[PDB]
DNA sequence: TAACAGCTCTAACAGGAATA
RNA sequence: AUUCCUGUUAGAGCUGUUAAC
DNA sequence: TAACAGCTCTAACAGGAATA
RNA sequence: AUUCCUGUUAGAGCUGUUAAC
């Protein structure tokens, strides 16, 4: 009775890179081959711009210089790869801004920060952008720096400065790479350089890497929510992200609102149907009208009867729907035996119940070790000694745990904002949660949809 | 009339209820609405003369919609969503070619884009299970009719104007269920959709409908007036002495946005002695599910198709353990049936009241409410006097897993019982944090031989480790090894969850040792965690995890005793 | 044309195939045929003019039929099953009242007596899965409107004479599937059923038959001619370029009883250049059953409704063993997976050939064909030389129960293996009678201590019994106690069946001791049989039937060894 | 088994054209007639009960420049009840581009 | 279509009588 | 054949699994 | 609608860095 | 906020089970 169903370890998903080469290590492949989207010239050159107070601009130009020159990893050398220099590794020059492409924040921002007013501080930071606004053609990306003296307005109740800035500059189409002193002073340098460089390339152009072995006929959907603590009650702001590989070479990753008020994170019949309608209409527009054949709706909470009925009735019979729920905190945890020195291989899925499975999005990864090749690497070794798996509670499917598990595993590796090897959750869930935070901070965003490069 | 009253009214007398659904239900089935249909024609018209690529502009874009509407207004056409526009654009595009008009209207509303939704699969169920007999739908779509074919597997008798006399005969001979389209199927020559055709009514259908009205009461949904012929037919139809015994409820999605024609017709009907009421019941799809929710004794065969989510999908079986194998922390509890004690109270009791009685009396027994008690009767007599106790009997839990899954009170009770059993005869202390239970090595008895293996588990490079002590930089915080033990219901099985933790003697001062808890747990890798879990299994069970079926009973010296049996080996499964 | 060639011909090209179902197919749907309608009409009228109780005398009685027909002949009416009779009796009973005639024809052919059989469901599946697009059937009642709607779950577009031009438009715009009734639904006044109405054809429908003639080839079933209008439409239909592209086979249940008009019609087409063929395929139901059988890649969703017997019903679960308990003779074999040896032969081998090789060589191993061998490789080398052996490898039987259930060779092989294992290390002799294996106490070693308990089992009033010996009145027959041991596959489990028997040393001379076998078994009542079964369990297993899991391996000293484990306690279940 | 391409080279395709004629409406471009073989081919295709159900459309670059036989055939088809039409468009390639 | 495996049935006989 | 079904001796019928034809 | 049980999530902080 | 998710402290949201109203 102690013998469970046999598991199968899904191998490490391959990532499409420069010249359609595949390598499961993102940074190693980027150094070796280059970005997938560099095959075409979406970014001609990464022209930057600075927005910071006059005192701390030297930090911005210093960090840009550090991006220009190669760096070596000091911490987590088990996984990271030596930086080859932005021009060498991303095959695109990184242009330092000239005098007019380099703005100065108003001194009134300091007064507002001393006053402890987050809303006015974000408004003033946005209003400082007008000088760059004329030369909107001049600067592709903008590196907004925030001095530590503004910490009092960085994060407090009912507010978040980063989300407010992102929601204020998203309709203005300019990507923004916020830089805090936190990662300006962090000891290891290759860490910050790799993260900032991949973010800069994604926000200026896009697609640093693309997941291979992706059927063009599947659209993956992830719903996630956030809470705004009202004085009387609460507001549950839920938003949905969508990923798919279209007929064109440009892999698409978008997010959108879901509309009024919600007291619970469970969508009703009409709201679920409307969101799903918007989703497959977006897919059809990106697929010249072709119907999706596989749909994956990942939700952090269980689907009620209304949600499942809305899913069933929104599509036609030809498009099978894979309604899956992701559980983050679970009691179970495993230990590999042959007992192994390193924890269980990443990607092992263990069918517990006919509808509930354990997926090991965390765990040892093979073939991505730089030093002592062949040794396994545990991404979260610093944080945890063992990997905590997630629970997939399939609410609607025809058959095959492998089909959804491999899709989730491949969706855990395409977060360009993530410096590390993978993510505990699929990019759908994490982007839906990020956009949920954004919408909760700024409710007047429900009108439009946005690409990933805006909010990553 | 409030909405809750409408549901009660539609439930008290649901056997005599005509339905009236015109162009409003088709919106939610994935069928383009008339407003969307006007844009499709404008798109074709603009792209045709002004030679533009059809692929280049999508009609639901705002810019392209504005440009096309501006072009239409340039040639003097009607301005915006105004009467005599839909028919105008039809007669403009198709220049009086009713065959081509019919073919286009068939293609736009064809039976391939239609996906039935719960509101649709509910009206057809009402038709089949024979509550509503007459459904006059002013829609030319093949859905509600497709819904009936899907839900019951039979053929539905639809009556287009192509026959137009069958409905008058069919209603009279009571060969229900009837679906008379006042404007007929698109599969036939006459469609009656343009404004000039919308001023007259077919003589025989006028009759069909009147017959239906005397016999039943009308519920009209998804209808916003704007039609003169249907409005005058309804006005005449009230003229009849017993027009709707069951009253007519016009369900609009919003009373505020309802056209004044509907309101004045309702006032006229009320002035003519009928009890016609206008109610706002939100969307038709939401309303149909509520009406279906209030339906009693719905057949299972049709309800398996009405609500496909109600049946449980994805019952995908798991394979065998054939052919590296992860070793989880789950100990399977193979106990299937247990015995408990029940006390009957002369007055109703609350689970909170029993919890506070537990807190005050502190008996040597367990109790929960559902009052099921595990232990000795005299303890319950201490808790409850003879006056409040009526009788004390026995309870049998034939299926423990189903019982704990059904009621969370049973889950908590069985978890507490198994925890008490496991720590009954052992020196390991039993504490609780939040709603979880912790078995922690005691401070005084830390030098026991039964802990020595645990001492080996934490040891560094094979030397002797430490099990209990004081934090390196804390004033009074004391720390020990511990295991969080929980009950997990998985499918049809129960398992015991063990997780190694670092217990802190002060409950509220755990965070001050966080770094220490981190520092002690930095290097508890797979081998070390394997060793600690094996040591904890040995401590909690007394037998190594090979082929063991150790059985533990709680309160063995009590009349009501629970005897569980948990396999000493944690869950494992070799890879395929 | 032979029926099989026609099936291949259709299966070869079923994509483009109109069907022409007549009133013969509805014969099975349970609807009254033409003759049944005629007899109902005579009986309905005969009872009214001559006042006789309607329900007192039935209609399918031979005497009442003869009496009613004699009465009809008395008034000069047509004699017997002759033309212009069906219409004659209709026009006589209903005296030119087409509304009442329609109502009666609706009631007789109503949609409550119809029970769809395999033929209509298979045709509806062909319609839905889109092989046949046009079905013109001269019927009336919706046997197919119902049946395809039930299996596909989607509504069907039926065409009739009320519109009658819908078919041509739907054909022209490829709105398949179309089901055009040449004589129209009974819900509609146009019925076209009397002889005067059967001389003309609707212009638009007639037009459709010719346009559809060019597109597809026709298969007409359940049609016996006798209709002038349909025959002339087909002749007109036959008179066009490529009228039937794939050819038209007029299928009849019997070629001999086919009317000369058909055969005349079939010969007539052939002269006009088309490949029309007349075939006999039995009844319509059998024809469509075979056609569906030859259909490839039929969707599971619709096939679950086409053949409801194909899905497995009555999966009624069994309850728990909760709460007198019968003790059967079944020992559960909890072994799930075993290992076997496989030899690859350079030339094909027959199970009979392997059996005779076993008989000649007599090796110390087991073999079966599927060649799976259990034992030592050198034994197989003795059986098969190196020249005929290509390789020797391993085989794993992950699910033993499913494997034995699927293949009876596996059942016999596993039964022989478990029998050899059980008698490997024990003195009890192993024999076979028919195909049943017997474990019998040996003659010489009958005084063993392990038999003493068995000696107690057969003893009378608790004394010492006898286990082996000679018959009371037989010249040379010797008798002994024995147990027939068999393998039984029950559901998803395997069990060992033990039955106490009286083995006779001469195989063919068992009957001469029958009385003795009777006499020894006269008083082997429940207690005595319980004792003998317990003693045999102890002998065969070495452990008493309490909480035991004895494991036995066959050929333990061999590379390929099978290790089974059988619970020592027989099956039991307490009453509910 | 579509798509099908057949050249008249003007009775092998004549039966096929008649079979094709009922199935779908035909449009003829780049042809002025002037050939009696195809003329009788089309006239024989017209007679059946459901011939060119969608319609017969003649597209010439200029209506007045077309040969009289084409207009005669169009009038004959219209009299027979078929929905044949003679429409004036541009060059065949330009017509197909606009389509 | 020819064997082979099991599961189950009937077709001819024979045959003695309800825990002793 | 007043009954009952316990055995014996045989053959078929279905399923299969191979080899074909 | 008021408690109570479990399962799971986010909301604020804090926080150190890949088997030693 | 270059990143990662490990914990702490809280509240909700769902399910339920009772008592009602
Ligand atoms: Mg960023």
């Amino acid at each position: 009775l102690s013998q469970l169903a046999a598991h199968s370890t899904i191998p490490e998903p391959l990532l499409l890179f420069k010249d359609n080469r595949t390598d499961t290590h993102p940074l190693r492949g980027l150094s070796q081959y280059g970005p997938y989207s560099a095959c075409f010239n979406l970014p001609g050159q990464v022209r930057l711009a600075y927005l910071a107070p006059t005192e701390h601009m030297r930090k911005l130009d210093a960090i840009v210089r550090e991006l220009q020159n190669p760096a070596t990893p000091k911490e987590a050398t088990n996984y990271y790869v030596e930086y080859g220099g932005f021009e060498k590794v991303f095959k695109v020059p990184l242009v330092m801004p000239q005098e007019h492409l380099r703005c100065l924040a108003l001194d009134e921002c300091h007064g507002v920060a001393a006053n402890g007013n987050g809303l006015a501080l974000a408004d003033k930071i946005v209003q400082s952008m007008s000088g760059l606004f004329r030369q909107k053609h001049a600067f592709d990306v903008l590196l907004v720096y925030l001095p530590a003296s503004w910490k009092k307005c960085f994060e407090y109740d009912g507010f978040d400065l980063h989300d407010r800035i992102k929601a204020k500059v998203a309709p203005l189409n300019l990507p923004i790479q916020i830089i805090n002193d936190t990662a300006l002073t962090r000891q290891c340098r290759a860490n910050v350089m790799w993260g900032v460089s991949v973010a800069l390339y994604a926000k200026a152009g896009g697609i640093p890497w693309k997941l291979a072995d992706w059927d063009k006929d599947e659209a993956y959907i992830g719903l996630s929510y956030a809470i705004k603590k009202n004085a009387e009650g609460q507001e549950y702001t839920t938003c949905c992200s969508q990923v798919f590989d279209p007929d064109g070479t440009g892999f698409e990753f978008v997010a959108y609102d879901t509309r009024d008020r919600k007291g619970n994170p469970y969508l009703s019949y009409q709201e679920m149907q409307s969101v799903l309608s918007k989703s497959l209409h977006l897919y059809q527009s990106s697929h010249n009208g072709r119907m999706p054949r596989k749909i994956f709706i990942h939700k952090t909470t269980h689907f009620t009867e209304d949600e499942i009925q809305g899913a069933f009735d929104s599509f036609s019979s030809s498009t099978e729907i894979e309604l899956v729920q992701i559980i983050q905190s679970t009691n179970w945890y495993g230990l590999k035996v042959d007992p192994a020195s390193y924890p269980v291989d990443r990607g092992l899925y263990q069918p517990l119940t006919e509808s509930e499975c354990l997926l090991w999005t965390q765990g040892s990864v093979m073939g991505v070790n730089q030093q002592n090749p062949g040794q396994p690497v545990f991404k979260e070794a610093a944080l945890t000694p063992l990997p905590n798996p997630i629970m997939l509670r399939r609410f609607s499917g025809n058959g095959g745990w492998h089909a959804t598990c491999s899709s989730i595993l491949a969706l855990t590796k395409v977060d360009w904002n993530n410096n590390t090897l993978y993510k505990k959750l699929p990019v759908t869930l994490v982007y839906s949660q990020v956009f949920a935070d954004v919408v909760k901070q700024t409710p007047e965003i429900v009108n439009e949809i946005y690409d990933y490069r805006f909010f990553m | 009339l409030t909405d809750n009253e409408f549901y009660q009214h539609y439930l008290q007398n649901s056997q005599h209820m005509m339905w009236f659904l015109g162009a409003g239900t088709s919106r939610s089935a994935g069928l383009p609405t008339a407003s969307d249909i006007i844009w499709d024609l404008k798109h074709r018209y603009y792209c045709l003369h002004e030679n533009q690529d059809y692929q280049k502009h999508d009609i639901n874009n705002h810019a392209i919609k504005s440009k096309i509407q501006s072009y239409m207004d340039s040639k003097g056409f009607p301005l915006q969503w105004s009467p005599e526009e839909y028919s105008f654009y039809f007669e403009l595009v198709f220049r009086d070619d009713y065959e081509a008009q019919r073919k286009y209207l068939l293609e736009a509303l064809a039976s391939r884009k239609v996906s039935l939704n719960i509101g649709h699969r509910v009206l057809a169920a009402l038709l089949e299970m024979n509550q509503t007999k007459v459904v006059f739908t002013t829609n030319f779509d093949d859905v509600i009719e497709t819904a009936f074919s899907d839900i019951s597997g039979k053929h539905l008798s639809v009556y287009h104007l192509e026959g137009s006399y069958a409905a008058l005969s069919a209603l009279n001979t009571e060969a229900f269920p009837i679906y008379a389209k006042i404007h007929g199927d698109f599969r036939y020559q006459k469609i009656k959709n343009l404004t000039p055709d919308l001023q007259t009514n077919d003589r025989e259908i006028h009759k069909c409908f009147l017959a239906a009205a005397i016999r039943f009461g009308l519920v009209v949904s998804g209808y916003s007036g704007r039609d003169e012929n249907v409005m005058t037919m309804l006005r005449a139809a009230i003229d009849q002495n017993n027009a709707f015994p069951h009253g007519l409820y016009w369900t609009v999605p919003s009373i505020s946005k309802s056209e004044p024609a509907v309101q004045d017709l309702i006032t006229y009907a009320q002035g003519k002695g009928v009890r016609a009421y206008l109610v706002e019941t939100g969307t038709f799809d939401e309303m149909l599910s509520k009406i279906w929710r209030q339906v009693k004794d719905k057949p299972a065969a049709i309800d398996a198709k009405v609500r496909t989510a109600r049946v449980c999908p994805v019952s995908i079986p798991l394979p065998g353990p054939g052919k590296p194998a992860l070793r989880t922390n789950a100990l399977p509890v193979v106990t299937q049936s247990i015995r408990c004690g029940v006390v009957t109270l002369a007055s109703p009791i609350t689970f909170s009241e029993l919890k506070e009685r537990i807190s005050q009396k502190s008996p040597k027994a367990l109790l929960t409410y559902t009052v099921l008690f595990l232990g000795g009767e005299p303890e319950i007599r201490k808790i409850f006097s003879n006056d409040e106790i009526n009788s004390i009997g026995q309870y049998y839990i034939d299926e423990i897993a189903q019982s704990v899954a059904a009621s969370t009170f049973l889950k908590s009770f069985v978890e507490e019982a198994i925890l008490t059993a496991l720590l009954r005869e052992k020196p390991i202390l039993h504490r609780v944090r939040h709603r979880t239970h912790y078995a922690v090595i005691p401070n005084a008895s830390a030098k026991d031989d039964r802990f020595l293996d645990l001492r080996k588990a934490v040891g560094f490079k094979g030397d002797l480790g430490y099990i209990t002590g004081n934090v390196t930089n804390a004033k009074e915080l004391s720390w020990a090894e511990a295991v969080s033990i929980r009950l997990e219901e998985r499918g049809g099985k129960l398992w015991i969850m063990l997780k190694p933790e670092i217990w802190i003697k002060p409950l509220d001062r755990r965070e001050e040792a966080t770094d220490f808890i981190r520092s002690r747990r930095r290097y508890r890798f797979n081998q070390c965690s394997y060793q600690i879990l094996d040591a904890w299994i040995k401590i909690l069970f007394g037998s190594i995890g090979g082929g063991g079926t150790v059985n533990i009973s709680c309160f063995p010296d009590a009349e009501f005793k629970a005897e569980f049996e948990i396999g000493t080996r944690t869950a494992f499964s070799l890879g395929v």
